[PDB]
RNA sequence: GAAUGCCGGCAUGAGUAACGAUAAAGAGGGUGAGAAUCCCUCUCGCCGUAAGCCCAAGGGUUCCUACGCAAUGGUCGUCAG
RNA sequence: CGAUGUCGGCUCGUCGCAUCCUGGGGCUGAAGAAGGUCCCAAGGGUUGGGCUGUUCGCCCAUUAAAGCGGCACGCGAGCUGGGUUCAGAACGUCGUGAGACAGUUCGGUCUCUAUCCGCCACGGGCGCAGGAGGCUUGAGGGGGGCUCUUCCUAGUACGAGAGGACCGGAAGGGACGCACCUCUGGUUUCCCAGCUGUCCCUCCAGGGGCAUAAGCUGGGUAGCCAUGUGCGGAAGGGAUAACCGCUGAAAGCAUCUAAGCGGGAAGCCCGCCCCAAGAUGAGGCCUCCCGGCAGCCGGUAAGGACCCGGGAAGACCACCCGGUGGAUGGGCCGGGGGUGUAAGCGCCGCGAGGCGUUGAGCCGACCGGUCCCAAUCGUCCGAGGUCU
């Protein structure tokens, strides 16, 4: 449950570390973004000298989220952290690594790159 | 009329005996089916069952790994089709039905609260002795 | 374009119950310009258009 | 247009081809009909089901007869399913068969005499800021001197729940003839235990 | 709020309309089946202090 | 709502209802026999029972359990020697309310008498 | 017949708000025409740099005892300043 | 003016249509896609945020769209009180001054009890010509009414190309609504455990009070819940709007019109869901009851009430179930479920502790069983059926 406000760990190598959600981007007004979603954000902390830097507006789609999500098999999924991965508007990952595991559902909305780029799908 | 024994009895075609015994503490390799593309695989999650969750065919326990750098915790439901199988491979001797707590310490710490279950441990070796 | 609405200070029932300022707007250039200074949206819708006079005139000057 | 009597007796989940499916059961069958509305005598047509049995010791005596006039033995409830006349004189729950897709008529929960939060989803006021003693207070419920009166209808705190629901276009997930049980995915109005009414769905 | 009051003095005839339903309703009384005093059912016996046929209670 | 919730609050905060029923129940166990209002009357069979069952069960465990809501040894005592004995072929059931005829002056409280069953 | 008139009486609101700290009560016995409310006993709770004890001011018989319950006591009252 | 409280916000709406979107349509300097403009259309919808007391406005990120107005610029006996509009103080300014400013600045008491109308809910009475127990019809009324994206058709029509369809299908979403608690996730005032301090029971051990109206902490069934699950917006039928026609005169031609006939909107009527015969126009069906003197008196019948045990019913009332020929509640028993290995004893350790007995003990509500306890015994109402 990803809304305007929370900070999300960046799981890729463009420089950024945290992001703030602006704008969950989803209709005219959805509430929340979970896996898979694609959100903007501000970047507030980025390291030296990144792809991104401090400031910029950006979009990422949602790999991982604290509030545990649900599977059609009666089965759920929860991390540890917030995390999203930055992309362009062809929903590519605009880094070259992707780290930590994401979430399958990733897959089912083509996110092909970021899946297969990550060291662990659960 | 008895609900209870008609819900237990449309649960009946579901419930499942094959699964072995483990409590919260153990650490867990859960054989889970799973779909991708274009097939479906067997994705083995080992961690920590942290609870379980009783009610009858509706038991659920939850299982907690870290998973390069982040924690994953992940729920099943006992009697799930999609379990394959489920492996003991360590019991773990704890002091309550509930471990949230294991989400606040470091490894070293989790593995100084849950000690080795030796009683346990014995039974299973005592066990697996076949005929 | 112009916007009408109520002062922002002193005047009592007054300015609070009365639509007494005046916001002068030229749409092709984006100059903007208010007047608040009387109690009349007329004194200012009067006012206001001096002012957008005279700052088209400060434009085409400094063109 | 089929139906049968039923009571509301818990949920479960079941597993069909990899998922979870949460269902409703209910008890349904044997319904016996006791008189069928005809356009003849009764300006339409019904039939009207009788559902558990009932100790006769607890039966008056008009109602008797009008079970005896049925060849038919004393029941607890008598209810009416519309432009329904089933072929013959019993109404299980073979009449559906899984996959088929149903209405479920029950009496809701009642919560009693309920706030405007609870009822009617209102917002209710601050919880600081100053708000003064109408935290889940309705604010206005009118203008002022034009037309200085409340509309009909206005929502207001009152009872809520207790009340005939109807959910629709369920699927039926399962029957179990030799329990009479029906197995229909989803949430059905009442407590475990209440009387239920089973329809073919009007949603096409 | 702004302290509510009445408009005007309800007049003798309203008054008494509301207080169409404030007549008591009599105590429901028994024979006690023992020394045949009136009493309430379901309790024991105030006068002879028996209930179910038998002595419960000193009187 | 109260749907399906058990037990009655008697207006008294958490610990002065558990004081209420061990008095009670102290009160019992040494007359065998008490006048109180219909409500507690009715939620003192419950827990008396309770007690009283458990010093048919007679072990040292029960000794305890029972003394940690009547306090008093030689209550106990009399509980497990002389009360209980009474009823071991009774199975529940060790107690009875019967409502009294006439109220209470001073608030027109209902008023019942609670005993030990014979 | 009126002066938001003056004095007095009696209405309406209304059997309604309220009965003055959320420290808390229960039972057995006694007395009595009458007892949740008075006395006695057991159990429970509250204060304890006080909600205990002593002095000064102020108050002025409120002290003790016997006999009483119309009124005073925010209920009751056999009790009491 | 013996008082009609005012800006902005919040809450709750409702109405208008000069329509922001969605639906239908004409013209286009309409190839397609996308626009422009005008007509029809008020059913539904019309986002979050930065600034400022602000309305307004600017900006950020979205969106199908981020509509404009009325309702005392709706709404302070509903809230707020930042702004204006008391007393304090200060700046600039004006005045010799006291003081003053549609100029600014910091601060500054917003009244527990609803009589009538109205509104939301729930009853009592009487009526509905005989009196009762059930089951219904639906006059009339209420609810609801939104929309996007992707894929197939088809990279086809069109187009130099880039782009890119009509019609017709499918899949998945956003917000809203109704219900529900199997799962996810809450709470769970005493259901279990652990802990400190103190006082106590009984010295040890084991326990109890209090530290909150749970002392604190870790957990937690039922119930009630959303963040969780199911389902709804329709389909379809009918009449229309703008608009498009067929046939066709007056007026040899022409004309959608004058006689006729057709097509046609998220809109209208039905359809779906809920209420509903006080629908005094009081409807219908099934079944039961059969003496004293258009009245009256008494005792009854069918039946109902009282009283009692209770209830996911409930403020009281009502409703529903049960009342010994009974499982209604309480106990007890079994199960579920929570907690997580009681006490006691034995063994190891100097000891704090540890190990075994032991998934032990304790154990609210959930699912059942069992007459052990309690619904004892009873009492009262209640037809004798108006005339053509
Ligand atoms: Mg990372
Ligand atoms: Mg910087
Ligand atoms: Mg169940
Ligand atoms: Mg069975
Ligand atoms: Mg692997
Ligand atoms: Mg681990
Ligand atoms: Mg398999
Ligand atoms: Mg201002
Ligand atoms: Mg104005
Ligand atoms: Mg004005
Ligand atoms: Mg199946
Ligand atoms: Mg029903
Ligand atoms: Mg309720
Ligand atoms: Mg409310
Ligand atoms: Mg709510
Ligand atoms: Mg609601
Ligand atoms: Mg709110
Ligand atoms: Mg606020
Ligand atoms: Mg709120
Ligand atoms: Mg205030
Ligand atoms: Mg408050
Ligand atoms: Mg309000
Ligand atoms: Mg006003
Ligand atoms: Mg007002
Ligand atoms: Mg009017
Ligand atoms: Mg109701
Ligand atoms: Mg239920
Ligand atoms: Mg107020
Ligand atoms: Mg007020
Ligand atoms: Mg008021
Ligand atoms: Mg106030
Ligand atoms: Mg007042
Ligand atoms: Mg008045
Ligand atoms: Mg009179
Ligand atoms: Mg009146
Ligand atoms: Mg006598
Ligand atoms: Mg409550
Ligand atoms: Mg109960
Ligand atoms: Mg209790
Ligand atoms: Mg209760
Ligand atoms: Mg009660
Ligand atoms: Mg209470
Ligand atoms: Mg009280
Ligand atoms: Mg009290
Ligand atoms: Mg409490
Ligand atoms: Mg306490
Ligand atoms: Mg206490
Ligand atoms: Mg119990
Ligand atoms: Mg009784
Ligand atoms: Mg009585
Ligand atoms: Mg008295
Ligand atoms: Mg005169
Ligand atoms: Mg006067
Ligand atoms: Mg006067
Ligand atoms: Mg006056
Ligand atoms: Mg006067
Ligand atoms: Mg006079
Ligand atoms: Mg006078
Ligand atoms: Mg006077
Ligand atoms: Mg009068
Ligand atoms: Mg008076
Ligand atoms: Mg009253
Ligand atoms: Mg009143
Ligand atoms: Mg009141
Ligand atoms: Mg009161
Ligand atoms: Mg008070
Ligand atoms: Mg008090
Ligand atoms: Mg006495
Ligand atoms: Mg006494
Ligand atoms: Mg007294
Ligand atoms: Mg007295
Ligand atoms: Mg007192
Ligand atoms: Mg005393
Ligand atoms: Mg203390
Ligand atoms: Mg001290
Ligand atoms: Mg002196
Ligand atoms: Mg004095
Ligand atoms: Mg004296
Ligand atoms: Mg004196
Ligand atoms: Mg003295
Ligand atoms: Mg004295
Ligand atoms: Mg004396
Ligand atoms: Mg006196
Ligand atoms: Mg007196
Ligand atoms: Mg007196
Ligand atoms: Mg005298
Ligand atoms: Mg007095
Ligand atoms: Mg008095
Ligand atoms: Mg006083
Ligand atoms: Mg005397
Ligand atoms: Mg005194
Ligand atoms: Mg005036
Ligand atoms: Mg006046
Ligand atoms: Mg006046
Ligand atoms: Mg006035
Ligand atoms: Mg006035
Ligand atoms: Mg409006
Ligand atoms: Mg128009
Ligand atoms: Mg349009
Ligand atoms: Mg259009
Ligand atoms: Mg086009
Ligand atoms: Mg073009
Ligand atoms: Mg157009
Ligand atoms: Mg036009
Ligand atoms: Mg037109
Ligand atoms: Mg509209
Ligand atoms: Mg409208
Ligand atoms: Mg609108
Ligand atoms: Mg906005
Ligand atoms: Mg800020
Ligand atoms: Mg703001
Ligand atoms: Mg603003
Ligand atoms: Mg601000
Ligand atoms: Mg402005
Ligand atoms: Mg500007
Ligand atoms: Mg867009
Ligand atoms: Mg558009
Ligand atoms: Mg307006
Ligand atoms: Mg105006
Ligand atoms: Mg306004
Ligand atoms: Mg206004
Ligand atoms: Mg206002
Ligand atoms: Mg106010
Ligand atoms: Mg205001
Ligand atoms: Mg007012
Ligand atoms: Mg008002
Ligand atoms: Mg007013
Ligand atoms: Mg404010
Ligand atoms: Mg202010
Ligand atoms: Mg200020
Ligand atoms: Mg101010
Ligand atoms: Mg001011
Ligand atoms: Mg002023
Ligand atoms: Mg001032
Ligand atoms: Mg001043
Ligand atoms: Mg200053
Ligand atoms: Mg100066
Ligand atoms: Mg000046
Ligand atoms: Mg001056
Ligand atoms: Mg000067
Ligand atoms: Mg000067
Ligand atoms: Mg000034
Ligand atoms: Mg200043
Ligand atoms: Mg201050
Ligand atoms: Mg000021
Ligand atoms: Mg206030
Ligand atoms: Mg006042
Ligand atoms: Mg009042
Ligand atoms: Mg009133
Ligand atoms: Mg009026
Ligand atoms: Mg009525
Ligand atoms: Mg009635
Ligand atoms: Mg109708
Ligand atoms: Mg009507
Ligand atoms: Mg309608
Ligand atoms: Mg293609
Ligand atoms: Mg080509
Ligand atoms: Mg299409
Ligand atoms: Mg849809
Ligand atoms: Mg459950
Ligand atoms: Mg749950
Ligand atoms: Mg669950
Ligand atoms: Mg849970
Ligand atoms: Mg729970
Ligand atoms: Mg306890
Ligand atoms: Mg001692
Ligand atoms: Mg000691
Ligand atoms: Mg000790
Ligand atoms: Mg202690
Ligand atoms: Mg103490
Ligand atoms: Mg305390
Ligand atoms: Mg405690
Ligand atoms: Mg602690
Ligand atoms: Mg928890
Ligand atoms: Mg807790
Ligand atoms: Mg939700
Ligand atoms: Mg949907
Ligand atoms: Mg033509
Ligand atoms: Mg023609
Ligand atoms: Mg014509
Ligand atoms: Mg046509
Ligand atoms: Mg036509
Ligand atoms: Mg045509
Ligand atoms: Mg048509
Ligand atoms: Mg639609
Ligand atoms: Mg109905
Ligand atoms: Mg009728
Ligand atoms: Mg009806
Ligand atoms: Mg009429
Ligand atoms: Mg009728
Ligand atoms: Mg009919
Ligand atoms: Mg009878
Ligand atoms: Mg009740
Ligand atoms: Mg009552
Ligand atoms: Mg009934
Ligand atoms: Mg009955
Ligand atoms: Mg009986
Ligand atoms: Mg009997
Ligand atoms: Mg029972
Ligand atoms: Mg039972
Ligand atoms: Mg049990
Ligand atoms: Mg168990
Ligand atoms: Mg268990
Ligand atoms: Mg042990
Ligand atoms: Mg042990
Ligand atoms: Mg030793
Ligand atoms: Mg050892
Ligand atoms: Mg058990
Ligand atoms: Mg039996
Ligand atoms: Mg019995
Ligand atoms: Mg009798
Ligand atoms: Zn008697």
């Amino acid at each position: 449950m990803i809304q305007p406000q929370t900070y999300l760990e960046v799981a890729d190598n463009t420089g950024a570390r945290k992001i703030m959600c602006i704008r969950v981007l989803k209709g005219s007004n959805a509430k929340y973004a979970t896996v898979g979603d694609v959100i903007v954000a501000s970047v507030k902390e980025a390291i030296p000298r990144g792809a991104v830097k401090e400031g910029d507006v950006v979009k990422a789609v949602v790999v991982r989220t604290k509030k545990e999500i649900k599977r059609p098999d009666g089965s759920a999924i929860r991390f540890d952290d917030n995390a999203a991965v930055i992309i362009n508007n062809q929903l590519e990952p605009r880094g070259t690594r992707v780290f930590g595991p994401v979430a399958r559902e990733l897959r089912e909305k083509g996110f092909m790159k970021i899946v297969s780029l990550a060291p662990e799908v659960l | 009329m008895n609900r209870g024994a008609l819900i237990k009895l449309v649960e009946s075609r579901y419930v499942r005996t094959d699964l072995p015994e483990f409590r919260p503490g153990d650490t867990v390799r859960v054989s889970y089916k799973v779909k991708e593309g274009n097939r479906t695989r067997i994705q083995d999650f080992e961690g920590i069952v942290i609870r379980i969750r009783r009610n009858g065919f509706n038991t659920t326990f939850t299982v907690r790994k870290v998973s390069y750098g982040v924690g994953v915790e992940r729920i099943f439901p006992l009697h799930s089709p999609l379990i394959q199988k489920i492996d003991i491979v360590q019991r773990g001797r704890a002091r309550r039905a509930k471990l949230y707590f294991i989400r606040n310490l470091s490894d070293r710490e989790i593995r100084r609260k849950l000690r080795a279950d030796r009683k346990r441990i014995d039974q299973d070796r005592a066990a697996e002795r076949a005929a | 374009r112009i916007d009408v609405y109520r002062t922002s200070g002193a005047g009592g029932q007054h300015v609070n119950r009365t639509e007494s300022a005046v916001r002068i707007t030229h749409i092709p250039t984006g100059i903007v310009t208010q007047c608040q200074n009387d109690r009349s949206q007329h004194k200012n819708k009067d006012q206001a258009m001096k002012q957008m006079k005279a700052k088209l005139y400060e434009l085409e000057m400094q063109k | 247009m089929k139906g049968i009597l039923g009571v509301k007796v818990g949920m479960t989940r079941i597993f069909r081809d990899d998922r979870a499916v949460p269902v409703t059961v209910i008890l349904a069958g044997p319904c016996p009909v006791v008189q069928r509305r005809t356009p003849e005598k009764d300006g339409y047509t019904a039939v009207q089901l009788g559902f558990l049995p009932q100790n006769p010791k607890r039966v008056n005596r008009p109602l008797k007869g009008h079970f005896a006039k049925a060849g038919v033995e004393p029941v607890r409830i008598l209810r009416e399913i519309r432009d329904f006349n089933p072929e013959g004189d019993t109404v299980t729950v073979e009449i559906f068969k899984p996959g088929e897709r149903v209405d479920v008529t029950g009496t809701s929960k009642g919560r009693g005499f309920a706030g405007v939060m609870k009822r009617w989803n209102f917002a209710g006021g601050p919880d600081s800021h100053g708000a003064h003693k109408i935290h889940r207070h309705p604010g206005s419920i009118g203008n002022r001197k034009t037309p200085g009166r409340v509309y009909k209808g206005k929502k207001m705190a009152g009872h809520y729940g207790a009340e005939r629901v109807t959910v629709m276009n369920l699927e039926v997930v399962d029957v179990i003839p030799e329990e009479n049980l029906l197995l229909v995915k989803g949430a059905v109005p009442g407590p475990n235990g209440g009387l239920v009414i089973v329809r073919e769905t009007k949603k096409a | 709020a702004k302290h509510p009051v009445p408009k005007k003095k309800t007049s003798k005839a309203r008054r008494d309309a509301r207080r169409s339903h404030h007549a008591l309703t009599p105590p429901t009384l028994v024979p006690c089946p023992e020394c045949k005093a009136m009493k309430p059912p379901h309790t024991v016996c105030p006068e002879c202090g028996y209930y179910a046929g038998r002595k419960v209670l000193e009187v | 709502m109260r749907h399906l919730k058990s037990g009655r609050k008697l207006n008294r905060h958490s610990s002065h209802r558990l004081a209420l029923y061990r008095n009670q129940a102290k009160s019992l166990l040494t007359h065998g026999r008490i006048t109180t209002t219909v409500p507690k009357a009715k939620e003192l069979r419950g827990f008396v029972d309770h007690l009283i069952h458990l010093a048919k069960r007679g072990d040292l465990h029960a000794r305890r359990l029972v003394l940690r809501d009547l306090q008093d040894v030689k209550l106990v005592r009399k509980l497990f020697d002389e009360i209980a004995p009474r009823y071991r072929d009774r199975q529940g059931g060790y107690t009875r309310v019967l409502k009294l005829a006439e109220r209470r002056r001073g608030d027109g409280a209902p008023l019942a008498l609670v005993e030990l069953v014979e």
